């Protein structure tokens, strides 16, 4: 039993990155969008 | 509130991933528990082990291989030669030539 | 050492003696009289193993 | 060119008799015996004047080791055969072949192992954190060389005295080219 | 027999 | 909303399925093997570090938002949880309920469980405690 | 050696005390214990070992030690043995030891 | 099971002479004597393991070694033996040792 | 291990053994065989460069100092010390891990970081005696193991290193 291999940090890291990098809330669409920086009011 | 670690980031991560430190835990070391026990044996003369098998069969009429090896404490190679000549497998049992006596 | 190595034919079980006798019998080109057997196993008189062989 | 000849340190030779032995009888009636069938499948025998060890097996095969000379091994092997004969078993000297020769020497100067490991990368195998010595497997003849930073060379694999001399004479030029400082 | 391995909630 | 999640929700989620129990029955094959083992893994408190990035060579250093934008990196921190590993065993006499007893093996270390992206100007971000002058030093717009 | 004598007294005392049950099984009289105790003691003092209260092949006066070995190793010319719980006899003198170290060079 | 090597020692040899002398007298059964020896090994092993603390060391030159049936046999010539204090010079000291790990 | 070497982020045998459990004998034999295979297929049609060299000690220093939390200035000084550490024959034949750790230890005391050797060897899994034993050999060549610019500026002085 190796604790370093029993706990896979890639699961949490990629799961959060994927759901935030794209709009796919899973493993709903358009939940995350590239922030609009054309002007301050935008 | 959740607790925040104020130590240097390079220090907190010294125990993560491929680190020079080696794990010193004995939890669920199943392979270690049984792999440690290992001992060999030697084939003894036929005239003595062969008699031992017949007394063993007299005690019980159906002896398993693992139990047979534990009692005999001898390599399976030599035991196989004598076992076939005397017993048969359906669990090994003594042949009717000697059992029917 | 060889003389002491040779185990006495008085085995624990009569079945053991028959197995060696049968093996010794099979390795003979022609049938062997009882006299040959008596020389093989030191039981000159009528032994149960001899009867069991028949 | 080098002017220094390596000195032999170990010779591994094997001898046979073609006869079966009783290890237990030999162990009980032999001066120097070590028979542990649970641990090893032979009887370990040693002699003093030549200071050699022999592993005598139940098949009549021996492996003499520790002899410092070809002729000294012959005396040791003959004495080993005589010891078996004196016990009573049928033992006769048979083919005597040297299976391995180990030599050692010193070049008396440091060597840049990194340079050798790079240029001669097809033969060298240097793992600093696993073994502190470079392993050079010469192709002709078939001999394995151990190179150390201190300038000590260990030669193993040679079967005759000529090959070990040739190997060192053929390796000195490639070693001097990579001499440190 | 059994599966020699099970989880208790 | 993010501060509430990081401060309280993270601990609550781990405090729902914290315990994982594996039960090894007697496996009656011989009278010398009649003990039944029970291994338990439990998750304790959860710790969150400051934003950081680990490079290819394995060096970890504090990451600031300006560097993350330029280096195409993810602005995230590390998550650590205290893990307690317990093992129970008992003599499983046939046809009787068992009484598991602690066998003097209770290990109790921090385990990395992934990286959590950090929202800027949050309690866990470097810019929450930075004054206007500090932001100018960090090349951040007030 | 006082320690050797004390152990020897213990050994003889243990044998006679423990062997009583077996003799009763054989149905022998009680006096045989005294005779065995007496004869054995006279032999020990007769040996005068310690003070008492009462070629290439293998071929009392001979010094011999009987013991147990914990671990024996060698380095290419030297044998080192770690022994324990043994009794040794040297020059008609007997000793007992809980542990012993052997360090000999095999010429 | 307990080893029978101790029968070769002074105490063991004296017991054999005593029991054998009684055997010649016919006052003790031969089978009974064997039982006594079997119990003799037990008591000697127990007392030696529990009631001794002396330490001695021997240094010399080996003249003959031997191992068989889990029993080493060394012969050290020109060896110095020290007990706990006083050194003893021995011309030829033979060593016989059985297993420390009791064979069941 | 081969993959890490090709990426110039080579790890150590112990670091790999932490995750994959294989005894060193098999690990070493497999690596030598694998390298031979790569060489054999490289000539058939590269594979190795200056990075393929086993030692490549300079690559280990940045990670080791990071584990200890030392500043980048200390890391640069250690790199210079390790690079110049190969001129001494008494230390050149030592393992690169020990060379790097002892070099790091020398710089740790040079800058007076309050980190004891008991923890440096505990974190990097190196015997303290080996660290101190190597320090004695490395203590006699201190003048040649300190960056001339650092001493010239005045940041570090050779009198700040304790002497035995």
């Amino acid at each position: 039993f190796n604790m370093k291999l029993a706990i896979n940090a890639k699961t949490i890291t990629s799961g959060l990155k994927y759901a935030l990098a794209t709009g796919n809330w899973g493993e709903r669409a358009g939940v995350s969008q590239v922030l609009n920086r054309y002007t301050y009011s935008s | 509130r959740i607790t925040t670690l104020d130590e240097t980031v390079g220090v907190t991560m010294s125990h993560t991933g491929m680190s020079m430190r080696s794990d010193n835990s004995n939890f669920l070391k199943v392979g270690r528990e049984k792999a440690k026990s290992n001992i060999k044996s030697i084939r003894m003369p036929k005239k003595e082990i062969l008699d031992y098998l017949f007394k063993l069969f007299d005690e019980y009429d159906y002896w398993s291989l693992k139990g047979l090896k534990e009692r005999t404490r001898q390599p399976e190679a030599h035991l196989k030669e004598c076992l076939d000549k005397v017993a048969t497998l359906v669990k090994y049992t003594l042949r009717p030539e000697y059992k029917k006596l | 050492a060889l003389q002491a190595n040779q185990t006495d034919i008085s085995k624990s079980h009569d079945s053991s003696k028959l197995l060696w006798a049968t093996e010794y019998i099979q390795k003979k080109g022609k049938p062997v009289l009882v006299n040959e057997l008596l020389d093989y196993l030191s039981m000159k008189k009528d032994d149960k193993v001899i009867e069991l062989l028949k | 060119t080098s002017g220094i000849v390596p000195t032999l340190q170990n010779i591994v030779a094997t001898v046979t008799l073609g006869c079966r032995l009783d290890l237990k009888t030999v162990a009980l009636h032999a001066r120097n015996a070590e028979y542990n069938p649970k641990r090893f499948a032979a009887v370990i025998m040693r002699i003093r004047e030549p200071k050699t060890t022999a592993l005598i097996f139940a098949s009549g095969k021996m492996v003499v080791t520790g002899a410092k000379s070809e002729d000294d091994s012959k005396l040791a092997s003959r004495k080993y055969a005589r010891i078996i004969q004196k016990i009573g078993f049928a033992a006769k000297f048979t083919d005597f072949k040297i299976q391995n020769i180990v030599g050692s020497c010193d070049v008396k100067f440091p060597i840049r192992l990194e340079g050798l490991a790079f240029s001669h990368g097809t033969f060298s195998s240097y793992e600093p954190e696993l073994f502190p010595g470079l392993i050079y497997r010469m192709v002709k003849p078939k001999i394995v060389l151990l190179i150390f930073v201190s300038g000590k060379i260990v030669l193993t694999g040679a079967k005759q005295r000529e090959e070990i001399y040739q190997a060192f004479e053929a390796i000195y030029p490639v070693l001097s080219e990579f001499r440190k400082m | 027999l059994r599966r020699k391995t099970r989880q208790l909630k | 909303s993010f501060n509430q999640f990081v401060d309280y929700t993270l601990q609550d989620i781990i405090c729902e399925d914290s315990t994982l129990i594996l039960e090894q029955l007697a496996q009656h094959t011989t009278e010398s093997d009649n003990i039944s083992r029970k291994y338990e893994i439990s998750f304790g408190k959860i710790y969150v570090t400051k934003p950081m990035v680990n490079e290819s060579d394995g060096v970890t250093h504090a990451l600031y938002p300006q560097e993350a934008r330029l280096r195409n990196l993810t602005y995230s921190s590390g998550l650590f949880v205290d893990v307690k590993k317990r093992t129970y065993e008992a003599i499983d006499v046939p046809g009787r309920e068992l009484k598991y007893e602690l066998i003097a093996e209770e290990s109790e270390g921090k385990v990395f469980i992934g990286r959590l992206p950090i929202m800027l100007r949050s309690k866990n971000c470097y810019l929450s405690e930075a004054t206007e002058s500090d932001l100018y030093k960090l090349k951040e717009c007030p | 050696n006082a320690e050797a004598s004390r152990v020897y007294e213990i050994i003889v005392e243990s044998v006679v005390n423990e062997v009583r049950e077996d003799f009763e099984n054989a149905g022998i009289d009680e006096q045989t214990l005294q005779d065995l105790k007496n004869i054995w003691q006279k032999k020990l003092t007769e040996t005068k070992v310690t003070t008492f209260s009462w070629d290439y092949l293998i071929s009392p006066d001979e010094n011999l030690m009987l013991c147990l070995y914990d671990k024996v190793t060698r380095t290419k010319a030297r044998w080192k043995c770690s022994l324990k719980d043994g009794v040794v006899t040297i020059n008609r003198n007997d000793y007992t030891f809980q542990k012993a170290q052997v360090e000999a060079e095999w010429v | 099971g307990y080893y029978e090597l101790y029968r070769r020692s002074t105490i063991g040899n004296s017991l054999v002479d005593a029991l054998d002398t009684l055997i010649s007298d016919g006052r003790i059964e031969a089978s009974l004597a064997m039982r006594v020896l079997e119990t003799f090994d037990k008591v000697v092993a127990e007392t030696l393991k529990d009631n001794t603390q002396s330490k001695l060391t021997v240094k010399g030159n080996l003249d003959t070694y031997g191992f068989c049936d889990d029993v080493w046999t060394f012969i050290v010539k020109n060896c110095q033996v020290t007990v706990e204090q006083s050194v003893i010079s021995v011309d030829k000291l033979r060593i016989v040792a059985c297993n420390s790990k009791k064979s069941e | 291990l081969i993959g890490c070497r090709r990426a110039e982020v080579a790890r150590t045998f112990k670091e790999i053994q932490s995750l994959i459990h294989v005894k060193t004998k098999e690990f070493g034999k497999t690596l030598n065989i694998m390298k031979n295979i790569l060489r054999g297929k490289s000539e058939d049609g590269k594979i190795d460069t200056d990075n393929m060299s086993g030692a490549q000690n300079l690559t280990y220093i940045p990670r080791f100092c990071s584990h200890l939390g030392l500043p980048m200035q200390v890391t640069t000084s250690a790199e210079y010390t390790a690079k110049k550490c190969k001129e001494i024959k008494e230390i050149a034949g030592k393992s690169p891990i020990t060379i790097a750790v002892v070099s790091i230890y020398l710089n740790i005391l040079l800058f007076q970081i309050p980190i004891t050797a008991a923890k440096v060897g505990q974190t990097l899994q190196v015997t303290e005696g080996t660290i101190k034993s190597g320090y004695k050999i490395l203590y006699e060549h201190r003048d040649k193991l300190v960056d001339p610019q650092l001493i010239a500026n005045g940041v570090v002085s050779l009198d700040n290193l304790p002497g035995v």
